[PDB]
């Protein structure tokens, strides 16, 4: 399970 | 001073019901263009973005840009005190120490006036780069909610496989496993540049579907390695978008 | 021997539902004029008074006055075994060991016979002087219930300010505060018979017990004067009333 | 290989809802004659027997007899994933490690398929001798459910007295006691085919499990004789039945 500011 | 009158006040009731289970506190960014809210849940696994355009309100005025820090549970509680056909006005003074909420019905016999305290939040804003996605699925919102609910009794993750001719949802756990196949037709339509196969935590999808009353349709946007977008249109006004980071 | 037949048995089902959460046990005083019940809650903050006139019943006989002690939870449980269109007969023997309750439909395929044990209670009786009040508000009962429910998510207490033109309900707590203004209607009317303004503070927890009586009537009346208990009254059509008394704060 | 297609899939949803609270695990005996299930609850006080005949399905095929061991709670959870108008197909292969369940609508927009793991169960079969009973009561199923629910707030046991002319249900406890009398109707019929009077006592807790079968039929049949188990039967129209057996008290 990833996380999100990781993405933006 | 900020003041926005919404005749279809039920839109605000549904927005807060669709928010308060995912996030406790959020910053309402008001500007002359409309209302914008953007917040990650505490686990940083999902983010919700709300857009309510100026023009969607019956009257709208922003003398100056504001960032109100709101306990969403408290605002949810206040909005339960509005009837579903009430006219709802929001209003904030220069200081912005409280948000005033006024509930009215066209007959005007009950007028309700609530004042809720704001709070100080690190308003941390963030941006989303408008992209196109490999697959975009438009489908009835009630159907997607039912799928997410049912599969969450099988396992806690769902694999979403999207192809040109249909979309499949799969889960597995101790009971066994299950797969739900939707065909392109309460339309189901698929705009696909390429196939995708992604895994998502069902517990967050079931938070997102608390927005189901806002729209009879929902759109899912997917590409490899990037967050899923689950979007509900708020007719003549804006949208509620949820972002979910995939697994692995 | 006492016996009372009530064709609209749902009246009795609704009365017990409106009582059982405020009061554990109470004394039903039966006389040839009707049924009266009067009881304070345990904290002594509120009192409920029920009147069911003999002529409101389809048959009514009281050979001799009685004071039956009833566990209202037990009677509520029995009355849940009555259908909403049942005919309900109440019957007590001279001993007064037990209250008999008979449920039937006009059909009559199903007849139910319940016998409920009574209790001994200290039948302490009080009285209320019939007053006029500074302010009397008549309003739809469903609207009053909604207001009390909603404000109880804002605070513990409601300030009720009554004037010639309209009535306001206010509360405040951790989240913030709230005010609800009701105007008199022209023509679910809201009417205000008003000699003098009042503003009084009441505990919302008790008002939310009183509104369990909402199914008995589409109307409720609030009667107010300074320094005296609020009266919240629900009419039981062609029959009597349920009145709740609530002592103000400070 | 076994495969059965049931257009009125709601029958299966209701059967599992009527089973899952009484029993955790059971063996589905598949033969070319149909589906049969027979299982005692853990306390050995009740037994349920399900019959679904071959010809009640829209397609049916048993290549060979099977005895599938199923967690009924798990099958119940899967069947909640079927819509009430879905066509439901059951399917098992020779090995029979898993049961496949396929849910579709006629429009075919949404097709769901689930695979649930079976279990190994001591397939202990038993038999019921077809008897006649002193008394057989046919009555509306909703009425019987209401009687059992209501009397279970009076006591934990019901005395069922059946006569030619009517049937009575009685219970007693700390609150008091209650009797419900049902008359034969002339014409929602209540009909009684009686040889000889019966009076028997049964645990209400188990009857309230049985009435979870109420959605399967507007009618229920009670069959009684002295010192033998009560039979409570729900017809599954054009298909079979669900029968519950309950051992009397004393």
């Amino acid at each position: 399970q990833t996380l999100l500011d990781l993405f933006f | 001073m900020f003041e926005a009158r919404l005749v279809q006040g039920s839109i605000l009731k549904k927005v807060l019901e669709a928010l308060k289970d995912l996030i406790n506190e959020a910053c309402w960014d008001i500007s002359s263009s409309g209302v914008n809210l953007q917040s990650m849940d505490s686990s940083h696994v999902s983010l919700v973005q709300l857009t309510l355009r100026s023009e969607g309100f019956d009257t709208y005025r922003c003398d100056r840009n504001l960032a109100m820090g709101v306990n969403l549970t408290s605002m949810s509680k206040i909005l339960k005190c509005a009837g579903n056909e009430d006219i709802i006005t929001l209003r904030a003074e220069d200081n912005a120490d409280t948000l005033a909420l006024v509930f009215e019905a066209p007959n005007q016999e009950k007028v309700s006036d609530y004042e809720m305290k704001l709070m100080d939040l690190d308003v941390e804003q963030l941006g989303i780069p408008e992209q196109e996605y490999s697959c975009v699925v438009k489908m009835p919102s009630g159907e997607f909610a039912r799928i997410c609910r049912d599969l969450s009794h099988i396992g806690d993750a769902v694999v979403i496989s999207c192809a040109k001719d249909g979309v499949k949802f799969s889960a597995s756990g101790e009971l066994g496993n299950g797969n739900i196949k939707l065909s392109q037709t309460e339309a189901v339509t698929i705009e696909m540049n390429e196939p995708v196969q992604l895994t998502f935590a069902l517990r967050y999808l079931n938070f997102f579907t608390k927005a189901t009353p806002l729209s009879s349709t929902v759109t899912l946007s997917m590409s490899a390695d990037v967050p899923l977008v689950v979007e509900y249109k708020i007719a003549d006004m804006g949208h509620l978008k949820y972002y979910l980071a995939p697994k692995i």
